[PDB]
């Protein structure tokens, strides 16, 4: 009992001090984390393509085009955006 | 808990960045990312 | 070290769409429950959590 | 649709009963909505004619 | 003569109000630790071609360097370019001009 | 325009759209109007008092609904996301609602 006290303690604290060191042993933890962000900022990025439209911003397409043209533009537009979206679900599903 | 880090984590660390306590007094951070929000865990960190 | 959770998230599928535009959401009316369907999905993530 | 809550979320959820929960109906306190412009001066008119 | 460049020719490339961000621009620019030419007190002032685009600033010793002067024929067949000083500004100027080659205007 | 609502600031061009936000930071002779990691026109130069203003896209935060069961009762309470209660109603444009 003596020592077996000791031992305990004294591994606990290099418990401690390995993390401290730098191991990030977290990084099993750290990747789900950034791995979701990375899924995000692609999603937010992916709002700047015009997926064959003349433009992306929706207020530009609708400030230059008379309403039965924008129809095409529009379109265009909503298949890729929601396409985007179904990825990005998906992956989420399978991540979680 | 410091080991864990959000610092290159673009839209989660920019989200949370909606804190600027009295920045600007008009602030809605549900209006600035499009529609993409983040709800709140049932647990805190406290509770568990 | 065990990963539990994850971050919950959610997204307004019309403003990520057709942000603010209501000739865009009239189009977007065309193409049935797409919104409804993600928002499920995304919702049950969120709860599993 | 356009009632207590409880109605609209009768809405979403299909049925004409609703049990024990919370329901995400959001964006849905209408838009600030105006038309105007800010522009500048540029006094000369063109050739064209 | 040639030297290594080691990092210039970065310019914004753009007009947009940004900020902290991490852009990804694809232009032309200056390729980095590439090479350069020049010359030096040679009596001085020879010609030199223009591809797309010339990084080129120089050790302005009392201000000697005044004016970079376009112009591919100066048979005065193109309202090519010319930049001095003119106090206020350069002197700004297109016609195809005589492109006196070895400026001077009293001093 | 107005300075409060969603009054479609169409700042020389841009139809941007955007209640209050009489923002303010720094910009360059060249900087006329902002972007963000997604671009989100940050601020921009009035056309013709020319200065620096950002603006928070259309600003209205997001509503869910308690219940207990409909036949429980027909009391229900609704939560919003994340708005200070200060503008609950104004940030819900409850004037017209
Ligand atoms: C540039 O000049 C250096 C000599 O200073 C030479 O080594 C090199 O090959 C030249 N060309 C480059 C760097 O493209
Ligand atoms: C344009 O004219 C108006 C007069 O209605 C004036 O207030 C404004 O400053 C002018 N803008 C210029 C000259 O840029
Ligand atoms: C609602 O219906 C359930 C199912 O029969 C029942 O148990 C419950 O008592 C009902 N609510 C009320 C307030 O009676
Ligand atoms: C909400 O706004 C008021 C008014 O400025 C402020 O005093 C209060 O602290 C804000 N709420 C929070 C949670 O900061």
């Amino acid at each position: 009992q003596k020592l077996i006290a000791n031992q305990f303690n004294s591994a606990i604290g290099k418990i401690q001090d390995s993390l401290s060191s730098t191991p990030s042993a977290l990084g099993k933890l750290q990747d789900v984390v950034n791995q979701n962000a990375q899924a995000l900022n692609t999603l937010v990025k992916q709002l700047s393509s015009n997926f064959g439209a003349i433009s992306s911003v929706l207020n530009d397409i609708l400030s230059r085009l008379d309403p039965p043209e924008a129809e095409v533009q529009i379109d265009r537009l909503i298949t890729g955006r929601l396409q985007s979206l179904q990825t990005y679900v998906t992956q989420q599903l399978i991540r979680a | 808990f410091n080991k864990v880090t959000l610092a290159d984590a673009g839209f989660i660390k920019q989200y949370g960045d909606c804190l600027g306590d009295i920045a600007a007094r008009d602030l809605i951070c549900a209006q600035k990312f499009n529609g993409l929000t983040v709800l709140p865990p049932l647990l805190t960190d406290e509770m568990i | 070290i065990l990963p539990v959770s994850m971050t919950k998230t959610s997204v307004d599928c019309t403003m990520y769409i057709c942000g603010d535009s209501t000739e865009c959401s009239n189009l977007l009316l065309q193409y049935g429950s797409f919104c409804t369907q993600l928002n499920r999905a995304l919702t049950g993530i969120a709860v599993e959590q | 649709c356009a009632l207590d809550p409880l109605s609209e979320t009768k809405c979403t959820l299909k049925s004409f009963t609703v049990e024990k929960g919370i329901y995400q109906t959001s964006n849905f306190r209408v838009q600030p909505t105006e038309s105007i412009v800010r522009f500048p001066n540029i006094t000369n008119l063109c050739p064209f004619g | 003569a040639y030297t290594n460049s080691f990092t210039r020719g970065v310019y914004y490339p753009d007009k947009v109000f940004r900020s902290s961000v991490l852009h990804s621009t694809q232009d032309l620019f200056l390729p980095f630790f590439s090479n350069v030419t020049w010359f030096h007190a040679i009596h001085d002032n020879p010609v030199l071609p223009f591809n797309d685009g010339v990084y080129f600033a120089s050790t302005e010793k009392s201000n000697i360097i005044r004016g970079w002067i376009f112009g591919t024929t100066l048979d005065s067949k193109t309202q090519s370019l010319l930049i001095v000083n003119n106090a206020t500004n350069v002197v700004i100027k297109v016609c195809e001009f005589q492109f006196c080659n070895d400026p001077f205007l009293g001093v | 325009l107005v300075k409060n609502k969603c009054v479609n600031f169409n700042f020389n061009g841009l139809t941007g759209t955007g209640v209050l936000t009489e923002s303010n930071k720094k910009f360059l002779p060249f900087q006329q109007f902002g972007r963000d990691i997604a671009d989100t026109t940050d601020a921009v130069r009035d056309p013709q008092t020319l200065e620096i203003l950002d603006i928070t896209p259309c600003s209205f935060g997001g509503v869910s609904v308690i219940t207990p069961g409909t036949n429980t009762s027909n009391q229900v309470a609704v939560l919003y996301q994340d708005v200070n209660c200060t503008e609950v109603p104004v940030a819900i444009h409850a004037d017209q609602l």
